[PDB]
């Protein structure tokens, strides 16, 4: 599972921009690599077989080709369903069957001002003694925000749970939840439990408040 | 017109060892070696073992050998995965993926169709009551804007669970928010939606929860009693 | 430690070229987000451009691709926001934002003047 | 055409004939200018003009080149990285070479270096032969020209520039190693195509080999994944003999269906070694040694190293129909352009009467130029246009551009027209050194790329030496317009074989495939015996070369063996040439 350190260890191209992914085998293979493109919560879809070889009416966007032991698979017009993790996977020798090392980025984008929303914890979800407050930042670009609690001047730490989501298939969002999870008995020693998000598209930090 | 379906939920003993059945439908099971790939949450594939129903070959990846027995049972065109000795990395999803015969196309097509993978899982999770709660939309949160109205549930033993609003019939502006990391083997999620609060007096709010497994469905309704 | 540096602005010719120059010395441009916003005098703080670690991503708003582009030179350590098909509204204050965090969050917090891109 | 440029593959073209061509004049050129300002006559040493040979003799280099293939990264390239790194050890080891002490062993480093150089451009040659796809092969061809031009300006022409100032001569040589560092580089950035059903099909008999040691099952795995991969490679390339029924044929429907079998029984071999087993393993062994005694002999099951790593490539390309035609087309074909660019430093000092500062200032400037963008115009029309008609154009250009240098002699003296002409003339010679590039490696089977080039490379150099003296004796009788004259009517009969073998050149290039002559009977036999006995008798009178040089005994029959070995060498060319016309219409019709 070694292979030679690259300066590179992900990949993010614009939309409709060539980009090529390579991975090298430790040995001879012949063209028995084949390439897979697994969205997240999905199972992995066989984009390239043989390296370089597809059937009849299958997408032409994708493409692959091998030299030696080395096989790129590269994408002509890149497409934002296209952003997934892909694998290169020799299927040469059954018991030792290997795979490639992973892909985690966002769709790539302009950038989008993330739409701040907060959420009061329920007035029920009180009475099980536990009061969450979320921050949701849905649909911006980069990924790369923070989201903190101003809760009455004073920022909260530790407690904060951020998940950035994946692409999903019910909404096609890409957001940032954050989850300020405090006691009930917390939750009532404070009035304002505002969150503060900082974006890059953002001119200034954007303050959702609520009060209790 | 073809999938592998994996599956195998049951009344079994917690802390054990279990066997994943992979139904492969469209196809019989002898026609194609059934490999068994697993996803560790967080990092790439591994594969994981496989079978070749047509003479009985069996392999296993290093870390698994001596601890997993893959079969396959060609009665009910299924194959098995009998996990044991489970150990804390061996959690992962496991995609039953299908694998041609040599000689032909049908080799070259390595993993042309997977499954959807089961999250195999080393906790401590069991059955306790459930709690549906509705974010009531207060007046004092958001006052004279859009309300942060929502349902949430707090566990369950069947993971699939869905919260609706207007019985989901909106895509924009509702969140399902994925359940919050619980270390105890449940989930808590908390479903949010920001709509406009021009409707107060007249517009009913509703959540619905839908448990397919139970074929239950549950509703969160503000109406007289 | 750190001073930042601004250039262009003034009467623009519309429909053409321009480039704003915004500078820093003792802080590297690099492995930072050096960042552009359009303002004009009735509307908010719209989005133009931004740069990150070397050449590893450069990112634009929705209604920039084309208009603008960040070149970078390694030289001078600075970001010029280069112009190209203006429309004649794009009179505008063009302002200069800095990341002051390297996790590229978004904090801009050091202030800049500004230049003053004023189209027809 | 920026396009092709943009491309990586023209960068690595380009920057590997860079490094072909720097040692060429740093091995003999900028040594002759050292010895020239250290005054020495580098002569007497018979070590020196090693170097010289060295070159013109690569062919007997090439076997061991096309046959063995590298454990780093594949034949041609790992071929190509270790030359390099020979050649950067050498130049390296010339800088930091004092003279205080003596000469030591300055003329067998050169001679190193030059053996080295051979080496890297025959393997620089075969790699390019291969990768390029045939329609990329005359832009390929150009751009390596261009590189291995820019290579020998360096070496030679920047070389007295750099020593005369600060720089010297340690520091130049190892900024020539330096300057070779990035060649190294790029050549393990270069792509290779390895393919080699040879080499394929040994690497399978050699893991079949070391696993019939199938008792200790610590090896027995990885050999025959190693054969499962080699066979599965193998299956994908294309058999001798029928290469040229590439689309699905019943012939290679049997070969991929004889490599499915085989793939099989690896299979069943890698089934029972995964088991770990021993005792059935063993039993389903001795039943495969059983099957393939039985079955898959059908395509080369034949071992690789033979007396053969040798004598194949010769044998093929003599197998080729119309291959004697092609052997004197590579030999005359730049005949016109040996011919003007033998006398042309002479003919302007003295036909036309221009000063010799002003010949040198001229030449070096305008017909490296010019050959540079003839180059790559040439490149340009072969990409565009095909193989044959490309290198018809060229060749008739290259006769009228001799016609025009009987115009520069005719016309008096002037500065732009001889600017003019000698631009022209240079420019019509880079674009047939692109199509001839082209043609060599067009003509190249790739499986063994390495010796057939080098053939051909000393086939087109054996015209070129023998150029000197005729042209020499012709201006010496008739004078120089006369002699422009007889030039463009000897650039004629390279065009003339070019028109002959054109259905050969056109079905190689539509079908990337060679006829092999079915109508020997029994003549083409005796040519072959002829041309065996002149090499024989060259490598012979080689010996009475040295035995002279040695001067411990001398015989004069030596010039007259010469002429003999010569003629019976040029009847057994003409005979095969003239069953290859033959054979070429027979099969016309
Ligand atoms: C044909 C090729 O790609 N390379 C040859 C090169 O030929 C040269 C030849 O012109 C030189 C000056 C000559 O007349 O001998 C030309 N080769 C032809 C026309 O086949 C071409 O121009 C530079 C290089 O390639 O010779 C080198 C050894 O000296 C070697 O790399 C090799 O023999």
């Amino acid at each position: 599972d070694i292979q030679m350190t690259q300066s590179p260890s992900s990949l993010s191209a614009s939309v409709g921009d060539r980009v090529t992914i390579t991975c090298r085998a430790s040995q001879s293979v012949s063209s028995a690599v084949a390439w897979y493109q697994q969205k997240p919560g999905k199972a992995p879809k066989l984009l390239i077989y043989s390296a370089s070889s597809l059937y009849s009416g299958v997408p032409s966007r994708f493409s692959g080709s091998r030299s030696g032991t080395d096989f790129t698979l590269t994408i002509s017009s890149l497409q934002p369903e296209d952003f997934a993790t892909y694998y290169c996977q020799q299927y040469l020798y059954y018991s030792l069957v290997t795979f490639g090392q992973g892909t985690k980025v966002e769709i790539k984008r302009t950038v989008a001002a993330p739409s701040v929303f907060i959420f009061p914890p329920s007035d029920s979800q009180l009475k099980s003694g536990t009061a969450s407050v979320v921050c949701l930042l849905n649909n911006f670009y980069p990924r790369e925000a923070k989201v903190q609690w101003k809760v009455d001047n004073a920022l909260q730490s530790g407690n904060s749970q951020e998940s950035v989501t994946e692409q999903d298939s019910k909404d096609s969002t890409y957001s940032l939840s954050s989850t300020l999870t405090l006691s009930k008995a917390d939750y009532e020693k404070h009035k304002v439990y505002a969150c503060e998000v900082t974006h890059q598209g953002l001119s200034s930090p954007v303050t959702k408040s609520f009060n209790r | 017109e073809v999938q592998l379906v994996e599956s195998g939920g049951g009344l079994v003993q917690p802390g054990g060892s279990l066997r994943l059945s992979c139904a492969a439908s469209g196809f019989n099971v002898v026609d194609f070696s059934l490999h068994w790939v697993r996803q560790a949450p967080g990092k790439g594939l591994e594969w994981v073992a496989y079978i070749s129903s047509s003479s009985g070959s069996t392999s296993y990846a290093d870390s698994v050998k001596g601890r997993f027995t893959i079969s396959a049972d060609t009665s009910k065109n299924t194959a098995y995965l009998q996990m044991n000795s489970l150990r804390a990395e061996d959690t992962a999803v496991y995609y039953c993926a299908r694998w041609g015969y040599w000689p032909g196309e049908p080799w070259w097509k390595a993993f042309d169709y997977w499954g959807q993978g089961t999250l195999v899982t080393v906790s401590s999770a069991s059955t306790k009551g459930p709690s549906v709660f509705p974010l009531a939309p207060s007046s004092k949160s958001t006052s004279g804007g859009t309300a942060a109205l929502g349902c949430l549930v707090k566990d369950y033993f069947p993971e699939p669970v869905t919260v609706s609003w207007n019985s989901g019939a909106l895509t924009s502006g509702v969140h399902t928010f994925p359940a919050v990391l619980q270390s105890s083997g449940l989930y808590s999620l908390s479903s949010v939606v920001t709509v406009p609060s021009s409707s107060l007096g007249t517009q009913t709010y509703i959540c619905n929860v839908n448990h397919k497994p139970s074929n239950t469905k549950v509703d969160k309704k503000v109406e007289p009693k | 430690q750190v001073q930042l540096q601004e250039s262009g602005g003034g009467l623009v010719q519309p429909g053409g070229s321009l480039r704003l120059s915004c500078a820093a010395s003792g802080r590297t441009i690099s492995r930072y987000a050096m960042s552009w916003f359009r303002q004009a005098p009735g509307k908010e703080r719209e989005f133009v451009a931004v740069a990150r670690r070397s050449g590893d991503g450069a990112f634009y708003a929705d209604s920039v691709q084309g208009r603008f582009t960040v070149s970078r030179d390694d030289a001078k350590n600075t970001v010029y926001l280069q112009m190209n098909s203006l429309k004649p509204e794009d009179t505008a204050v063009y302002y200069c934002a800095i990341d002051s965090d390297t996790f590229y969050s978004g904090s801009y917090d050091y202030w800049g003047q500004g230049t003053q891109v004023t189209v027809s | 055409y920026l396009r092709i440029f943009q491309q990586p593959k023209s960068a690595i073209l380009l920057i590997l004939g860079f490094a072909s061509g720097l040692p060429l004049a740093l091995t003999s050129g900028t040594l002759q200018a050292w010895m020239t300002v250290e005054n020495i006559d580098l002569k007497t040493i018979w070590f020196f003009s090693l170097v010289g040979q060295a070159y013109v003799f690569k062919f007997l280099w090439s076997p061991v080149m096309d046959r063995y293939t590298p454990p780093f990264l594949g034949r041609r390239r790992g071929w190509l990285v270790t030359t390099q790194i020979l050649l950067l050890i050498a130049i390296a080891a010339m800088g930091f070479l004092e003279p205080g002490t003596q000469l030591r062993w300055m003329a067998a480093l050169a001679v190193v270096i030059a053996f080295c150089s051979a080496s890297q451009d025959i393997v620089f040659d075969a790699w390019k032969t291969d990768v390029l796809p045939a329609e990329e092969r005359g832009t390929g061809a150009a751009i390596s020209v261009l590189g291995y031009r820019l290579g020998m300006l360096v070496s030679g022409g920047l070389a007295l520039w750099m020593a005369d100032k600060w720089l010297g001569w340690q520091g130049m040589y190892w900024l020539m190693a330096a300057l070779l560092v990035p060649c190294i580089i790029a050549t393990l950035l270069a792509p290779e195509p390895s393919a080699d059903l040879a080499d394929n099909w040994e690497t399978l008999n050699d893991n079949l080999k070391v696993i019939e040691k199938a008792d200790n099952a610590a090896q027995v795995k990885d050999a025959l994944t190693k054969m499962r991969a080699a066979a599965l490679d193998a299956q994908k390339a294309t058999p001798p003999k029928l290469e040229d029924k590439s689309p699905d044929s019943p012939e290679m429907k049997d070969f991929r269906h004889g490599f499915d079998i085989l793939v099989g029984q690896i299979d069943d071999a890698l089934k029972l070694a995964n088991e770990g087993k021993v005792k059935e393993a063993q039993a389903a062994a001795e039943q495969l040694k059983t099957t393939r005694n039985a079955y898959i002999q059908k395509y080369l099951g034949v071992p690789r190293t033979l007396e053969q790593a040798v004598v194949a490539p010769l044998r093929d390309f003599f197998g080729r129909n119309n291959a004697w035609l092609i052997l004197l087309l590579i030999v005359l074909y730049k005949l016109g352009d040996a011919f003007a660019m033998s006398l042309t430093t002479t003919f302007l000092i003295r036909g036309v009467g221009f000063d010799a500062g002003e010949v040198g200032m001229v030449n070096k400037t305008l017909g490296w130029i010019a050959t540079i963008i003839g180059a790559l115009y040439g490149g340009v029309l072969m990409q565009r246009l095909s193989l044959f008609r490309a290198l018809l154009i060229f060749g008739i250009l290259q006769g009228v551009s001799n016609a025009g240098y009987w115009l520069l002699s005719i016309t008096d003296k002037h500065l732009m027209s001889m600017a003019v002409a000698v631009f022209f003339e240079n420019l019509c010679g880079g674009m047939g050194t692109a199509a001839f590039v082209a043609l060599l490696m067009t003509l190249c089977n790739k499986s063994f790329s390495a010796t057939q080039f080098a053939l051909l490379s000393a086939l087109s150099a054996v015209g070129r030496v023998y150029v000197g003296p005729i042209a020499g004796w012709f201006v010496e009788a008739h004078g120089w317009p006369t002699f422009y004259l007889f030039s463009v009517f000897a650039a004629v009969p390279g065009i003339l074989l070019l028109l002959i073998c054109r259905k050969t050149l056109e079905y190689t290039q539509q079908t990337e495939s060679f006829m092999m002559r079915r109508h020997f009977s029994g003549a083409y036999q005796f040519a072959l015996y002829l041309l065996l006995l002149g090499c024989l008798l060259l490598a012979l009178w080689l010996i009475m070369l040295a035995l002279n040089a040695i001067d411990y005994t001398s015989f004069s029959f030596l010039a007259g063996l010469l002429e003999v070995a010569a003629l019976i060498a040029i009847a057994g060319v003409l005979l095969g040439a003239i069953l290859d016309y033959l054979a070429l219409r027979r099969t016309e019709e």
